[PDB]
């Protein structure tokens, strides 16, 4: 339908985030304890890093569809102009298994509880919320990969067509790292 | 020689025996003198259901001032050993207050196994009377059992690092649960 889009749509702790804390503040607690220093080094690790408040802490680079079948690789480059995703739509073949892979850089401090929330709409009716806990990471030069658990695209006569997506990243602090909309289209086959 | 490697992280209030369990699992000799706060991570070859399997083991700092540092090791994790001490009803109380919210938040569909540390203290007199000093008794196995049920763990295993009893068994359950693979994200969506 277009109406009963709202029935389909009807298919929808508390942890509390830590008091805020800086990496420098972290490195100074129990500075005496050699096992605890090493623990920090294993996680942070062997120092040294950037720190000028000016750069953002987290920068997300690409969101990529991993899926054996697929004939092209499918990617949103999120360094370029996010504005212009409103002007193109990606096909995803109905009924396929996929994972989503997110690359990002952490610069300066710990991201605590980074997640990716994704709202999916059709004919102005929100039909899915989804979020993947990407988790906690400390700053380093080399970027991070993160794969979501395996999922399958939907299928059937209804499921085929055009969806409107609002994605964002946030964390347990509510930092607004990134937001954008894009379009998706579900077809019998792949484009390429 | 080489093998599947599964990541295992161990959480729990402090004083619950996390570090000791790990030491004894590697070294085989319960600390004589000094206990480190955190044991360096390492890996253990372990053979379960006649399957060569490798287990990467991470000790953690359970104190609240590391509430932000600690979750750095959750990503990648295959299974979580959530610990309390049998000689501390206060630690068992903290399981659905602090630990499982944190773990179910940071590792959504990752299995958990409830680990009751220091069995040897259940029927140790000094212990029985120090708890009785504040109107408490040691934790009952049937109390731990339904905690496991309450938090939805893979199972409830209890042990004693000092006496070695049940330690071997603890990690085989962990492996068993790491080699398990069917979970999430419950049909959503759609
Ligand atoms: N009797 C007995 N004592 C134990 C056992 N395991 C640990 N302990 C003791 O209880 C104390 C807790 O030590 P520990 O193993 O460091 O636990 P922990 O959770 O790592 N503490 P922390 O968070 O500070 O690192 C130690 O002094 C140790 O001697 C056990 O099986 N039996
Ligand atoms: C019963 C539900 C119907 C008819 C439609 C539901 C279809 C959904 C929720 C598809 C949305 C999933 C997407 C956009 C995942 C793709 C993400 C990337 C390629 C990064
Ligand atoms: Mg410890």
């Amino acid at each position: 339908t277009a109406e009963q889009l709202a029935q389909i749509a009807a298919e929808n702790v508390n942890y509390k985030p830590p008091a805020q804390k800086s990496i420098q503040e972290i490195q100074e607690l129990d500075k005496d304890d050699e096992s605890l220093r090493k623990y920090k080094e294993a996680l942070l690790g062997r120092v040294a890093v950037s720190a000028d408040p000016n750069v953002p802490n987290v920068v997300v680079t690409r969101l990529t569809l991993v899926c054996s079948t697929a004939p092209g690789p499918l990617e949103l480059d999120l360094t370029g102009d996010l504005e212009s995703f409103k002007k193109q739509s990606f096909v995803l073949k109905e009924g396929v298994e996929y994972r989503i892979k997110i690359s990002f850089r952490v610069n300066r401090e710990i991201v605590s509880g980074m997640k990716y929330i994704q709202h999916t709409y059709r004919k102005g009716v929100k039909i899915d919320k989804t979020d993947y806990m990407v988790g906690s990471y400390g700053p380093r030069a080399e970027e991070y990969e993160f794969l979501t658990p395996m999922e399958e695209a939907p299928k059937g006569m209804l499921a085929r067509g055009s969806y409107n997506i609002k994605s964002r990243f946030t964390d347990d602090d509510r930092t607004d790292h990134l937001s954008w909309e894009w379009n998706l289209t579900i077809k019998k086959e792949w484009k390429d | 020689m080489a093998a599947i490697r599964k990541k295992l992280v161990i959480v729990g209030d402090g004083a619950c025996g996390k570090t000791c369990l790990l030491i004894v699992f590697s070294k085989d000799q319960f600390p004589e003198v000094y206990v480190p706060t955190v044991f360096e991570n390492y890996v253990a070859d372990i053979e379960v259901d006649g399957k060569q399997v490798e287990l990467a083991l991470w000790d953690t700092a359970g104190q609240e001032d590391y509430d932000r540092l600690r979750p750095l090791s959750y990503p990648d994790t295959d299974v979580i050993l959530m610990c309390f001490s049998i000689d501390s009803p206060d630690s068992l109380e903290n399981i659905p207050e602090k630990w499982t919210p944190e773990v179910k938040h940071f590792c959504p569909n990752v299995p958990i196994i409830l680990v009751g540390n220091k069995k040897d203290l259940r029927n140790d007199e000094h212990t029985r009377r120090e708890l009785a000093k504040m109107k408490q008794e040691p934790v009952k196995p049937e109390e731990g059992r339904d905690m496991a049920n309450r938090i939805g763990a893979f199972g409830y295993m209890e042990c004693s690092a000092k006496t070695k009893d049940g330690v071997r068994e603890v990690f085989e359950m962990a492996t068993r649960a790491a080699l398990q693979a069917r979970r999430g994200k419950k049909k959503s969506g759609c």
